[PDB]
């Protein structure tokens, strides 16, 4: 991995820095690195790609070294360098694609393609140099089992889940008390609905609770908490838990009462926020407990009083929402997020070449399936393919 | 059930709808039509029940599933009404002079009740909350009320002179009395001909619909003056001939049953649960 | 709360037993005692209700909660029996010539029945499954049946001539009729003075106990000839004096109520299954 | 950890090999390693801690080297070696005890005691040699980010749990349909009971399903599947879910029907066994799904036909049971098992010295609570203390 990353890093530096007219003193170290790469790779045969529709490509390296006598780079120098760079970039692209379309149950963190296995040998370790990208840096830290950190803008930490719980219900579905939530990506929208508006509740308070268990621990998380849930604030016709019939939801939104956000780690309270809306910080947690009350307003203007009668039929159902958005967080495992392209690149390569379903990943790289059952073997394979995808993105993209 | 009543139901908003359950519902359920005797008089036939059953049979109801129970009029039918079938459709004739009575019948039929015995001779009584009423039924109820105070002396009444009691009902076959809550009331009722019970309104009765034949919307099944709700089970039809009424009942039986549920039919046919 | 659905309940072994709840139930439950008239006659004491109430008070029950309901004889009590107390105990005197009638009464009150209305003048009736019976009660219920074939012609009877109908009940006050299943039967019933209903035996009624006074094991609360179960709620007592019988019933009331349970069909959990 | 293990292994080898009459060539490499250990430890002060009732102990090393020039070891040689060995064994045992009674939430795999942190310094790396035991080998492989596994005979993977689910029930508890189960250690006993014997069930079949979610993945697992559950095959009086009342269970055992045992990983079926009993192999799974059916016997002899009436009362309750015994398996993480003493050793040391409850483990190192909430921090601390316990077991 470090060798593949170093190859790609050298090639990217060469593309960016070996430019017409530049002082040789701008590239001397890069020229030495490029020549060391050429020397190490010369005389080695590689084969990439025998899975799915990925073609078998054979790679031979017999290149001359870049010169070192110039004081400024001229056009011919840059063109010969570009020829060598193009061949190497094609090779590195193919090696990355070959590694990305493979998985292993046993040592998913280890190389799977034969070319990367060969690049793991001692002779190639000379190529290794500056490992400064976040993914390769995390890779090297994880090899030594040092504390890793991946920064995610809008981490895709919640598998898609749009469901409801009914605490009070009956076959007519006209006096319903419960909760409905969409947990999707980096967002939790939840809403507690009482059809009676807590008319016969103990002191006119209806307590709602929602527990979200993250499959990985998040640290240093900026989170927006907004009082309302726009997703559960309009009329809906909803299937029953068995799917036999359909019930009606005609919500009227009241501000949630005694809102309490709890961020917990291993079932222990880490952060507690009471009546706090806007930006909050959850420093280290794996579970979110949102508790919030529907408080029947003691005083009502005539329209409000007409909304909520003393008894059934209840036409306007008292609903209190909450919206929770993880803006940015840190996780010790790789994750899909809104800003990066690692998952999209891995999925795109796997789909472009019709990679058959393997024993590790879901039937097509569905993120919901992966994150729902984010097992250690899956984590190892995903970190490997994501590091390879970033290495590829340094050059192909 | 009872050991899982207080447990959550979790459902996904992506589960597939089941097929139509109307066929199974009609094949396995009973339908009772309650109509006024004047209806059968106007029909004048003695086999019209068979014809209605056959016409229902085209709507999926098996043969021995629809039932026709006759009642004289609203007053007599209100004397301890008994609901027999899985679905009960009460064809009630409208009368401007019996509005409240109709409402009371509706209130006793479209809502579920839980009633305890009342002994008006040995005890004073009060209505705890807005769901607590006094429902009395029988040949003729004459309810007179004497409100008391904290000292248990009457207000505008004398505990010994019943003639000073405030009358709230006279010659009633069914009356639901709502008095001021938190006040002990001495009660005078003609217990010989009718019985009074302290009842609590639990909730709707989903298996009984009331079709008002003629008139306008006058039903008021809630004592609260600020609400006069018209539920899905409270229908109204303009009419000139009873055959048309029965035909519109039969043809749109699907719409009628859609407004009802088959989850309120109790073991006994009484319009109220009774506890001692 | 989740009334219309049966959610599974998970229980853990090693969960500690709650304390005895017998005192609380005695303090919050009503005990109706049913006895024949001859019992009151032989006792011959107009104050015996007060004495029994005080004895029960010694045994736990508050002295306003035990009820004594008198019936004339087994046959009369079987007409529309109504057991409204939390716990009902019936002292049923034994007669060697009334074995079937005692069995029918016990079957009617020791088990829960869901009865649909029967219109024998409108429909041919058939019994679907082994749990489906025809229960008829009244002052005098005489029932004759004509089993029909697939072509609707009668078998061993003529539908037009009722005199040929096979007679299954004569001048009965209560009769549970069981016929072959899946065969439509035309019914000739003295509907003028007795009601017949198409009933299903849902299951036991656990709040009603029957003590057979001075007989032998004869009750058969199941129509299957191969089963004659003796449930815990059908006791038997030898007797010479009714005072000793009442004293035994009071002294062993703990055991008696142990053999019973709160009516499962009753109470809020049963809501939307059949009743409350 | 590697250094502590090397110290212990050196001492164990010296005890086993430095014996009277033995050829020096039998022990020459060991003597070189022992002298290297002495040289590396000489001049260093150590303090084993005062946590709990474990006393504060100070350790000093000013030992001479063992001789190298005899053809055969003699009695003098053995006595001289034993003097140094005893002190080193005492020191290593105390370091192991000090490390076994400590825990950390942030970094539970790293050493916790001062002595083991001092021994992780580069100046002690010379002591390190053959790391051949399963626990130290796993430790090194895991530090190398390498796939390694612990082998367990009868792994204690299931938290103790004796519970039941009633899918059909009533307040009188006389027509009950449900499941009874004991998950204990490496054993699962499950039983579906129907009181009506599926008299009124579709096709006269009652389906039972029991899912056990293992807290860690198991691999190459040898499992015995037996078609009955003797734990739920005799009359019982059982509390109710709230304990308000007690109900009655009167089993009559029928053969379970359509027995399907699935071993699943990430919700996907890895292994499936249909109507197979005896030895089966679950190659890699985190969940066990047991489906079975109570099938009403279509034909019954009169004695059988009596037991199952058409309706209530039901006196003989038809029960079908399965039993699943994990004989052997492999886990990435550490676990208690019927063979190894790591858990017992750690618990014993924690009990003998009145070690208070820490922020990692449950009080008393109780295995049910520990395996129920097997968090990563708990896993790290527990592997650390188990490796230290094995290292201590080499000598104590
Ligand atoms: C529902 O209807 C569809 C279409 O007629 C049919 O395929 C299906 O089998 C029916 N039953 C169920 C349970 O879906
Ligand atoms: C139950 O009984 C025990 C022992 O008699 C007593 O300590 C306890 O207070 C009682 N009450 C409850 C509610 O457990
Ligand atoms: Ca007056
Ligand atoms: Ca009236
Ligand atoms: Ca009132
Ligand atoms: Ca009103
Ligand atoms: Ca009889
Ligand atoms: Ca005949
Ligand atoms: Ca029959
Ligand atoms: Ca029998
Ligand atoms: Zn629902
Ligand atoms: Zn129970």
């Amino acid at each position: 991995m470090d060798v593949l990353y170093s190859l790609s890093k050298t090639l990217k530096d060469a593309r960016d820095k070996i430019v017409e007219g530049t002082l040789y003193s701008n590239v001397s170290d890069l020229i030495q690195q490029f020549n060391q790469m050429i020397i190490t790779m010369n005389g080695n045969e590689f084969q990439t790609g025998g899975i799915g529709n990925l073609p078998i490509r054979n790679w031979n390296f017999d290149f001359g070294l870049l010169g070192t006598t110039l004081l400024n780079l001229d056009a011919n120098y840059v063109e010969t360098a570009r020829n060598t760079i193009d061949y190497f970039v094609d090779f590195v692209d193919n090696v990355c694609m070959d590694e990305m379309v493979r998985e292993s149950q046993r040592n998913g963190i280890a190389p799977q393609s034969d070319s990367l296995r060969k690049l793991s040998g001692i002779k190639f370790k000379r190529i290794n140099f500056d490992n400064s990208s976040e993914y390769i840096e995390n890779w090297n830290l994880q090899n030594r089992r040092q504390r890793t950190g991946f920064t995610f803008h809008k981490p895709n930490i919640f598998p898609y889940s749009a469901s409801f719980t009914l605490n009070r219900s009956q076959p007519a579905h006209d006096n319903l008390m419960g909760t409905m939530w969409l947990n999707a990506g980096s967002e939790i929208q939840v809403a507690g609905f009482d059809y009676s508006c807590a008319i016969n509740a103990p002191a006119n308070i209806q307590q709602f609770e929602h527990i979200v268990q993250l499959r990985r621990v998040l640290t240093t998380a900026t989170i927006t908490l907004l009082p309302d849930a726009e997703r559960f604030s309009f009329p809906r016709v909803i299937n029953s838990a068995d799917g036999a019939t359909t019930w009606y939801f005609n919500p009227v939104i009241l501000r949630p009462n005694n809102v309490e956000v709890e961020f917990l780690l291993n079932g222990q309270i880490i952060n507690t926020y009471q009546a706090r809306f806007g930006t909050i910080i959850a420093r280290n947690f794996d579970t979110i407990r949102l508790s919030f009350q529907l408080m029947r307003p003691p005083n009502m203007t005539p329209a409000v009083a007409a909304l909520f009668p003393n008894a059934q039929p209840f036409e306007h159902h008292a609903t209190v929402g909450l919206t929770l958005r993880i803006e940015s967080a840190v996780c010790e495992s790789v994750l899909a997020d809104a800003s990066k392209t690692m998952l999209a690149n891995v999925t795109s390569v796997r789909q472009e070449y019709a990679i058959p379903v393997g024993p590790v990943f879901p039937p097509g790289m569905n993120w919901t399936d992966l994150i729902t059952n984010y097992s250690p073997s899956r984590e190892d394979n995903l970190q490997r393919v994501f590091t390879v995808a970033s290495i590829r993105s340094m050059l192909v993209k | 059930q009872n050991y899982g009543i207080n447990l959550p139901i979790t459902g996904s908003m992506d589960t597939a709808y089941a097929n139509s359950t109307q066929e199974e519902t009609f094949l396995t359920s009973t339908l009772c039509l309650y109509y006024p005797t004047e209806a059968a008089t106007e029909i004048n036939d003695n086999s019209w029940k068979d014809t209605l059953s056959q016409l229902f049979l085209t709507k999926g109801w098996p043969t021995g599933s629809v039932y026709f129970k006759e009642y004289t009029d609203i007053a007599s039918f209100s004397v301890d009404p008994q609901l027999y079938c899985d679905y009960n459709v009460v064809l009630m004739k409208y009368d401007a002079t019996l509005q409240l009575d109709m409402s009371e019948l509706a209130d006793l039929i479209l809502n579920e009740w839980l009633c305890n015995p009342m002994d008006i001779t040995l005890y004073y009584y009060q209505q705890t909350d807005e769901a607590n009423k006094w429902i009395s039924m029988g040949s003729s109820c004459t309810i007179k009320v004497c409100p008391l105070n904290t000292q248990t002396l009457g207000i505008g009444c004398l505990t010994t002179d019943t003639a000073t009691f405030e009358e709230v009902a006279t010659a009633e076959k069914l009356v639901i009395t709502d008095v001021v809550d938190g006040v002990n009331h001495k009660l005078d009722v003609t217990t010989a001909t009718c019985t009074i019970r302290n009842c609590k309104k639990l909730g709707p009765r989903e298996n009984v619909a009331v079709i008002q034949v003629g008139g306008s919307d006058v039903l008021d099944i809630t004592a609260d003056p600020t609400t006069a709700p018209q539920t899905e089970r409270m229908m109204r039809i303009n009419w000139k001939k009873w055959w048309q009424v029965f035909y519109t009942v039969v043809d749109y039986v699907n719409q009628i049953i859609q407004a009802m549920s088959k989850r309120s039919r109790s073991l006994n046919s009484a319009a109220f649960y009774y506890r001692i």
